[PDB]
RNA sequence: AUGGAGAGUUUGAUCCUGGCUCAGGAUGAACGCUGGCGGCGUGCCUAAUACAUGCAAGUCGAGCGAACGGACGAGAAGCUUGCUUCUCUGAUGUUAGCGGCGGACGGGUGAGUAACACGUGGAUAACCUACCUAUAAGACUGGGAUAACUUCGGGAAACCGGAGCUAAUACCGGAUAAUAUUUUGAACCGCAUGGUUCAAAAGUGAAAGACGGUCUUGCUGUCACUUAUAGAUGGAUCCGCGCUGCAUUAGCUAGUUGGUAAGGUAACGGCUUACCAAGGCAACGAUGCAUAGCCGACCUGAGAGGGUGAUCGGCCACACUGGAACUGAGACACGGUCCAGACUCCUACGGGAGGCAGCAGUAGGGAAUCUUCCGCAAUGGGCGAAAGCCUGACGGAGCAACGCCGCGUGAGUGAUGAAGGUCUUCGGAUCGUAAAACUCUGUUAUUAGGGAAGAACAUAUGUGUAAGUAACUGUGCACAUCUUGACGGUACCUAAUCAGAAAGCCACGGCUAACUACGUGCCAGCAGCCGCGGUAAUACGUAGGUGGCAAGCGUUAUCCGGAAUUAUUGGGCGUAAAGCGCGCGUAGGCGGUUUUUUAAGUCUGAUGUGAAAGCCCACGGCUCAACCGUGGAGGGUCAUUGGAAACUGGA
């Protein structure tokens, strides 16, 4: 029933075995001056078969802890 | 043990109780689970009482046990009789 | 002071009974004429005596009501 | 009252008859003190606002703290702040009793209510600060129905404003409705007091 | 629309710039002078400094043996039939001890913590949960010990051992029971891992009795006990976002980052270990350093913002310092254990003991913060079937003008302008309707009477009704009755007596409301800024008068405002402070016109949530108000979901 968060982002490193780091990009607004400023967050996601490659836009979903800092699993490769 | 009890409010020499379902271990006047009514024993020379029958019955069925004063208040409101009848005829 | 800091404190009023080793109460407020005097000594507190012969604005100089 | 002072000197200072008769200003309409006579200085804007505020405050015989609090609560009402403040001051039990005429002076009415000779809706009220409201009745204590002062004031037939409906046979007054600016004293420019409390 | 004030001061004079200063609001305040009362709040902010003394966690005899105790009432007559022993019965009771439950709550504190600690929104198909509630099934059959107790020995004490004996709802074996574990098949489903249901088998342990009713030891009530599945409660973990200063801190990391295997945990996981690889973080501020409990809220401001994190509620963390585990559903445990450490105490010198950041209180520190008080009567909690016991939680009282709110210190008449003070132009002016005097009142105060509510109950005693019974006693519910107050004879009410007991503080040159006389003579002294004082001082001190406040008034300290004086709202850089001496150029910021498309920003609707208290609005109750209570409104940069395509972003 209850679903888990899903994010879309680019792959920025895959040197780790079966792990890819996904950079999700957002734009937080400055609290006083109100300007739009870029905000990047890197997500460590599980890539069982090493399908994803450095550069492709992939999709990840939140899971239980899988490692010291892995909390996401690769769902599909939206683009490449 | 979940319980239905009186949490004190008002002022010195002027108590006013709220009727609350709260864990027994929580402080009096502290954390509660859910309020169901109010009980003023110094109003118009007759204790003013307000209770939500639906919530009272739900908590009685769940297992919350009133205290002495709350049991008397629910008896006066007739909630105890309805709970007993439902339990007997379930 | 009780915090071991050494300051200069003005003695307000006319005439005072203060000497070395007197224990005094010090409040803020500098004396514009006096360069390094940045505090005032309260009158009528601890050792410091009230101003003798003061009758107007006594509370400012720690003088009891004569009556 | 709380301010137990020379009401004549206060009237002379503020250039207003706090009693309403004018006796204080009849002979010496100038300020008290050594420099009273031959006084010709001109008040500043702050001085004028302060004088207006003091006129109203000493007219109603209140202390500064209570006056300020009443002004604050009046400001929260819908309408014109100054008019609301004036009507709220009028609604005080002191003012209602004095207008009904159970005493010849505002301070006398204050002492009456303080000593409990008055009843609102048939119940004792010792606090002159009490804020009367429309639809209520002011009576007199039975043990004090035959007081010389109250009976003499009732005999002296004073004008009863429109917002008060009085019957001297029963010594019973009724607060019919809220007053109006015209009914309330016109010697006060409430805008000056509003600005005074603005700064 | 509910909402926004300025002034002094640079000059001979001016405009500008510019800082400094003042008028407002606030406080857990302190101090000086003064001080009548009531109501409601608040009261060690410093030394997470050390602590004398008392108290702050017990309860259960209806789980258990034992001991003490001895009714009701036996026997001989001491010829005392009212006093008596043991040969009895021995009930109502009490207890040290075993056992159960509670000591993980309640209360204190903010040291540590810059971190998923906290706030907000989510997730767990990675989780645990005593007591409570519901349902279903059970509670069968045996056994060995031990405390207490008696005895012997050693101790100043703490208390220790050896021997012997005895209980249980204490402990243990076996029997039957599984949705738990292993294997096989089948059905369906989802967010990878996987989840739900059914059918087969194999391994497989649970439990307890106590007090009563009916008495047929058969049935049976209440409580208690065991297994399973749900509910409720409570706890755990993970994640997005938010949440602080410094670059005169630029590199950090080696179980570190990932994978494999195993171990470990309620649980997933480098959580730990072994192996392989060299990964991981960081100018979107890593690391380091400093400081800090976070929030609801609180102060201020027109707002935007700025400051704060007392009292009250939530969350966290800690319990002399450090480490550890035990028991337990739950702790790595404030008034538990062990070890180490510092410190302190007692001792017969052999050896022992302790942890107020619980409530009071002591010492100390400090400008500064209270009683070694009363009661469990109310609310809440633990134990008990219950009466009841415990409860420094809590409910009260005591102290402190510490704050807010309310009421006093009198009211009417009173020219005859009385005396007297001060000034004077020597006529008078002023204190002044002030006073005197006559009349009035008793809020307050003194005296004497009456006197609440807060109290619901629980239990006990009567009935009625409902499930079950073969039928009672009981159990749930309903209606009645006796009894229950620390505060306290307090609040409040009544009657009598007296204006009699109850006004002080600051200021008066401008800002800024309020002026004169004496003394002084750049002295004494004042001062927030500008300044004042050398003989005519409204600025120093006193006096009269006046102004502002008033049981308070001033001073000091700190915060916001005024300050558009860090300027998003809302400022600037020719000469006032401010354009790098100038190129070339990286990251970043920003970017010409049209068409199609996307929906990240942007706009709009629905749902959930943003606790309670608080602020604001309304209403109701204290005689009013503060205060209290009840509704409403508000507060997200919040999340999920459905819509639009102009602009920014992407194609
Ligand atoms: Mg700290
Ligand atoms: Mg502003
Ligand atoms: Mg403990
Ligand atoms: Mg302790
Ligand atoms: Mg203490
Ligand atoms: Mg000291
Ligand atoms: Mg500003
Ligand atoms: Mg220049
Ligand atoms: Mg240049
Ligand atoms: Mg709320």
């Amino acid at each position: 029933r209850n679903d888990r968060k899903v994010y879309v982002g680019k792959v920025v490193s895959d040197k780790m075995d079966k792990t890819i780091t996904v950079l999700v990009e957002t734009y937080k607004t400055h609290k006083l001056y109100g300007k739009r400023v870029k905000y990047s967050k890197k997500y460590k996601t599980h890539d069982e078969n090493n399908s994803a490659k450095l550069g492709d836009i992939v999709k990840i979903q939140e899971t239980r802890p899988l490692s010291a800092t892995k909390r996401f699993r690769l769902v599909e490769i939206v683009e490449e | 043990a979940v319980k239905i009890r009186l949490t004190r409010l008002g002022s010195k020499r002027n108590p006013f109780y709220r009727i609350v379902v709260a864990d027994a271990r929580s402080p009096r006047d502290g954390r509660i689970i859910e309020q169901i009514g109010t009980y003023n024993p110094t109003s118009a020379n007759a204790p003013e009482i307000k209770v939500d029958e639906a919530l009272a019955l739900k908590w009685l069925n769940d297992g919350a046990k009133p205290t002495d004063t709350v049991h008397n208040i629910l008896s006066k409101e007739g909630i105890m009789k309805k709970f007993d009848e439902q339990k007997k005829a379930k | 002071l009780s915090n071991n800091i050494e300051i200069n404190a003005y003695i307000p009023g006319i005439g005072h009974n203060l000497q070395e080793h007197s224990v005094v109460l010090v409040r803020g407020g500098r004396v514009k004429d006096l360069p390094g005097v940045r505090y005032h000594i309260v009158r009528g507190a601890l050792d410091t005596s009230g101003v003798d012969g003061r009758r107007q604005g006594r509370s400012l100089y720690g003088t009891k009501k004569p009556k | 009252a709380r301010f137990r002072g020379s009401n004549w000197k206060k009237s002379r200072r503020l250039g207003i008859s706090l009693s309403g008769t004018g006796k204080e200003l009849e002979k010496r309409p100038y300020a008290p003190g050594q420099h009273g006579p031959n006084q010709r200085k001109k008040l500043s804007e702050y001085g004028l606002q302060l004088r207006e505020k003091q006129k109203l405050r000493y007219l109603y015989g209140m202390t500064e703290r209570q006056f300020r609090n009443t002004f604050d609560i009046a400001g929260k009402k819908f309408g014109v702040h100054g008019e609301n403040f004036m009507i709220l001051l009028a609604s005080r039990l002191d003012a209602v009793v004095y207008s009904l005429g159970l005493a010849r002076t505002r301070r006398q009415a204050r002492q009456l209510v303080n000593h409990g000779h008055i009843l609102v809706d048939g119940k004792r009220v010792d606090i002159p600060s009490y804020s009367v409201k429309p639809g209520q009745t002011i009576s007199v204590r039975e043990k004090s129905q035959k007081l010389n002062i109250i009976v003499e004031s009732v005999e002296i037939n004073n004008f009863v404003p429109e917002y008060l409906n009085f019957d001297a046979d029963s010594l019973t007054g009724t607060f019919v409705r809220l007053p109006e600016r015209s009914e309330l004293p016109a010697e006060i420019n409430e805008q000056l007091i509003v600005e005074y409390y603005s700064r």
